[PDB]
């Protein structure tokens, strides 16, 4: 029951396209990445759990790099968001409000980010806090 | 529909207070009486996690 994956630019486009009622997860990195190996059992684990309102994929950037410079994926793991084709930035208190960039391995947190992202999306925030300061 | 609860000290000690509407708690942040927030939950489900209430828009629950 593994999450699913996007192989090209062009399937990213129509995943981040298609969903009019669910946040788009995305986790930018590679499998590999002990990071993204983190990252990718919490969202495994959750995947389920918040499959009503968000749809999770993981994207391999070097297999797709379409997006590196647009998104500035330097980091070994980059979770963003989407909702209805638009990039919904979190204030998590790091001072980049663009992205999670660090594996965190709090299940629920987690869950409760996309929540928050899904609600204030559905509202029209462009920008939502996240409900733990992660300094 | 959405509940919370909160305490004033995040501890397993303080008293929580009953279930309460977003919009309940949205009333009481906008009249001043969080003024440095409170350790808030939705009551469902029981998992919890308490979230300090001035990062947490009641709003987005209405």
């Amino acid at each position: 029951y593994m999450l699913p994956h996007l192989h090209n630019g062009w399937q990213v486009d129509q995943a981040i396209l298609s969903e009019e009622d669910r946040v788009v997860v995305i986790r930018f990195g590679h499998d590999w990445d002990p990071t993204c190996m983190k990252m990718d059992e919490v969202l495994y684990s959750i995947a389920e759990k918040v499959k009503n309102f968000a749809v999770i994929y993981l994207v391999d950037i070097t297999e797709v790099p379409d997006f590196n410079k647009m998104y500035e994926l330097y980091d070994p793991c980059t979770v963003m968001f989407f909702f209805r084709n638009k990039h919904i930035m979190i204030d998590l208190g790091t001072g980049n409000n663009n992205k999670i960039n660090w594996a965190m391995e709090d299940k629920q947190e987690m869950v409760d980010i996309i929540e928050t992202v899904y609600r204030g999306a559905r509202k029209g925030r462009g920008l939502v806090v996240s409900p733990k300061d992660y300094s | 529909d959405v509940m919370w609860e909160y305490k004033w000290e995040n501890t397993g000690d303080a008293e929580l207070y009953g279930p309460f509407t977003s919009a309940q708690m949205q009333t009481w942040v906008s009249e001043g009486y969080f003024p440095d927030g409170v350790y808030c939950r939705k009551l469902d489900p029981p998992g919890g996690q308490f979230y300090n209430s001035k990062r947490i828009d009641f709003d987005l629950y209405t």
